[PDB]
């Protein structure tokens, strides 16, 4: 079986470009570059998580170098595959900002926004960068968007608006659980997730202390969506504003476990729902 | 006599949200295999041209070679009874759409294998050449 | 009698829905050997082109 | 039931996927290849 | 890579068919448009590679018309089945559906009635869902239907014909969509696979008579279905035809709404039937509008 | 036809490297290898016809041999593949094993990862089922769940992953089992596809640590999945959980028993879930004898 070791060697050496007099008499180094990066993929495929990955990203350098940037979004993408399953998300970050790079300059956006969700993945739970997930969700998005592909779109900006609500930038999570609403009303397949979009925004204008904005809400999701006119979660949202106003944080509480009890709320609802009460009991202690 | 209306509204809550939960996820793979059947079709249609490819490559490789309580449980059994008309009518298209499926696919195994035959054919004639 | 009627249509879409998860089985094996038989399909497309070619540098 | 269906297409999902792109590319080599038969037939010729 | 642009401005130099003495001394005509129609398809793979589909469609159709110039058709349809694929996928509906129109004409002149049925069918989905033009979207269904009737193909005609006679219920052309049910009742007579659609097919057709005013043609369709299908006798979709056969009779709009409401626990009642079954209901209330 | 014995015989003639002086005036050897892999091929192709399974694996293990020695391994990877579809239908169990070990081998090195994991799963499942060796097949699904979370195909290497972990836990490896099945938990949290599945893991994470009479980490393990899954803080496993969990530490085997009897009539105990239940029964009855 050949020895890893001694293909990259081979690789660097004919890897090198024809540097003065040699330049004269050698064709096109492109030659070298594509044999130096299949020599790094034989490497590479004999490793296969690290070692293989950076042998990857060696040929992608190299297929880089020869004009083949077609392969080289492939064997970064090669390269993301053995770093993501070795542990090594830093170098898997890395490796997709190449292929996404690639792709989009060659008008695969689709594919882009593909590894620019699966980036945002990595961001967040592997490095808990929240910043650069947030944009990667909302780029992905908008490259959905553009491609009219609906529910991918909708996928990232879920993610998107959800990492700006936990970030506390509760008006720009409103405004992309606004967009949701709007991308998804008159789909019958969206429906039970429109309930949950309405919810989540009055929630947001909740935590930015702006009550109207919920009520506005609320009164928007009844009026335009029955399903949401009669649901728990408008009676819910309802309940939360008028506990606001009430300045009683009791009372949300109990709302909150009343709505608890019936459809358990997930560690975001929880968690928004908690500075909605902070805020409530701030003022209650500034009054007095 | 309480206690058994309180249990029965419970027991009819927990029956609506599971009938609900069904529900959302026939429709996520009632969509989910109409667009395994697109992709499906895509496949076909490349079969279909592979066929024609190779009869092409036949006949140039041969010329190579040649060359309250109460009111609650009534309303809960309402909407459960809804939803579980939606069970029913998404078992059935769902079995209608994958037996068709089922036959698609045994016709793509036997032509992909079928192709696979015709080219490892070919290959191994070119070689002679 | 409503009820009853609701269990029964339960219990029928129970039954079809046992038929179907059978029928699911059947369809992820076939597609398993389908995907090895396309796997086995693209190497010898790619295996062709490159015979092929080859002839049609010796012809050359 | 319905839980346990929709698992199991989304786990099948992987193989079409493959199957959609392996054929794909089967289909773009087999019409390069047929192009290089009719390019050897013509210098045979 | 090449600059299409200049792809395209040199295809359209070597398009230009010989013209007077020239022509004496040049060969066919055709050579120069395969030439050109290779160019715009190179021009319309780089379009396409760099997702500005719509330039990419419009240089298949230049490369389709020189194929149809070089007399090489079969290859224009190919052609035109490409550049209707980079304008779907583009947003233009209005050129996909040109494209797909010169490819049926292509593959019906050469016999090739099953593919230009697949298209056609496709065109009238386009039609249907993007332009709203549902006249020639039913032309394009039931046209496809006819084409897989002649092939033999059952099932894709029934798919066209539902279609078909879907949108002309929901066009105020009832008697005709009831006719179209029953040509699928009858090709559907039989066959195991498709009892589940026979129930369906009886009951939609009943409705069209409905929404004709024809409750005895609806009644003898109810008669028809319960005596040739035992499980269409026996099922929910034949009760409920029943019941707002005798609403209809009784000239009792709010037992029809009841029926509907009861039918719809049981059996939600899809769009196209909420719209054939709101129209029956006006109907009853016109006339008793007109007796008072 | 041709009779296969010839054909072997001829296969196995051709197949003698040259050797000494003829070596100097001979060609490749690879060519003798590859045409005395045809003649085994045709000769495994006619058994097989002759549902004389057994001599074809056979036929095709010399074919994929020979193909090994002329230098085309892909082709050997292949016909191992044969030759184990050929024993497996026949029953000859060993030998699928031996030809699936080899098949995986050269899958492997071609850097074939996914199909080796396919492979190495079916290894797993012959070996489990048909030869009950429960410790190769623990490290074939460890293997191929491992091979398949390097292509990133989280269901396949779950699908893994829960035969190892299963089998672990039936093999008395509880902790490494739970340590599978906490794996599985986090590749499955905020994947509604896998709500169902999710539940089930949590369940089983802490059987296994009550098999390992460590009750704390089974505490742990319900306050986890209440918190971070809203669908097992109500669900039946993990009220059932709990309740074993309290009558681990409460040395009470008899509520333990009407426990797992109210579960059972509720939600089927499957198998595996009857053996860890009676190893914990087993563990609290030991405790209580030691305590008189």
């Amino acid at each position: 079986m050949s020895d890893p070791v001694e293909l990259l060697k081979r690789a660097e050496k004919k890897g090198v470009p024809s540097s003065g007099f040699m330049k004269l008499f050698s064709g096109s180094d492109s030659y070298k570059f594509e044999e130096a990066a299949d020599l790094c993929v034989q490497a590479a495929t004999i490793y296969r998580l690290n070692l293989a990955g950076d042998s990857f990203l060696k040929a992608a350098d190299y297929q880089k170098k020869a004009g083949n940037e077609d392969e080289a979004g492939n064997t970064y993408v090669e390269a993301y595959k053995c770093f993501k399953s070795g542990g090594n998300s830093v170098n898997a970050v890395d490796s997709l900002e190449n292929a996404i790079q690639i792709f989009t300059h060659r008008g695969q956006f689709r594919r882009g926004a593909n590894f620019k969700f699966e980036l945002g993945e990595i961001l967040e739970n592997d490095l808990h960068d929240y910043a650069k997930a947030i944009d990667c969700y909302e780029l992905a998005g908008e490259w959905y968007a553009q491609d009219q592909s609906v529910a991918l779109s909708n996928k990232c900006f879920i993610k998107c608006a959800d990492l700006k609500a936990l970030d506390g930038q509760y008006i720009e999570a409103s405004d992309i659980y606004s967009k949701l609403i709007k991308s998804s009303m008159g789909n019958r397949l969206s429906q039970w997730s429109l309930k949950d979009y309405f919810l989540k925004k009055g929630l947001c204008q909740l935590a930015a202390t702006d009550a109207v904005a919920a009520a506005r809400t609320l009164q928007e999701g009844q009026s335009e969506d029955p399903n949401f006119a009669d649901s728990r979660e408008s009676n819910f949202l309802k309940s939360l504003i008028d506990a606001v106003n009430e300045g009683d944080s009791e009372q949300l509480s109990e709302h909150c476990k009343e709505f608890d009890n019936f459809m358990r709320l997930d560690k975001w609802k929880i968690t928004i729902l908690n500075k909605i009460k902070e805020s409530i009991q701030q003022q209650e202690d500034d009054l007095l | 006599i309480k206690f058994t209306k309180q249990s029965s509204v419970a027991s009819t809550r927990n029956t609506l949200k599971m009938a609900q939960d069904a529900e959302r996820a026939g429709m996520n793979t009632l969509g989910m295999l109409g667009h395994q059947s697109e992709q499906l079709n895509n496949v076909e249609g490349n079969l279909d041209l592979m066929k024609v490819q190779n009869k092409v490559a036949d006949e140039k490789v041969a010329e190579l070679k040649k060359l309250e309580m109460e009111l609650e449980i009534d309303r809960n059994l309402d909407q459960i009874q809804q939803v579980s008309n939606r069970l029913k009518k998404m078992a059935l298209t769902t079995g209608k759409e994958l037996d068709s499926q089922q036959k698609r696919l045994n016709n793509i195994e036997e032509s992909t294998d079928d192709l696979d035959i015709n080219l490892h054919m070919n290959t191994n004639r070119l070689a002679g050449i | 009698s409503r009820t009853a009627e609701l269990q029964a249509e339960i219990d029928d879409t129970v039954g079809i829905m046992r038929d179907n998860i059978n029928k699911v089985a059947e369809r992820g094996e076939r597609l398993t050997s389908i995907e090895d038989k396309a796997d086995n399909l693209a190497v010898s497309a790619q295996g062709f082109k490159r015979g092929a070619n080859r002839v049609r540098k010796a012809m050359w | 039931l319905f839980n346990d269906m929709e698992e199991l297409v989304i786990e099948q999902q992987e193989n079409v996927d493959v199957i959609d792109k392996n054929v794909e590319d089967a289909q773009l080599d087999v019409e390069q290849g047929v192009g290089h038969t009719d390019k050897a037939v013509k210098s045979a010729r």
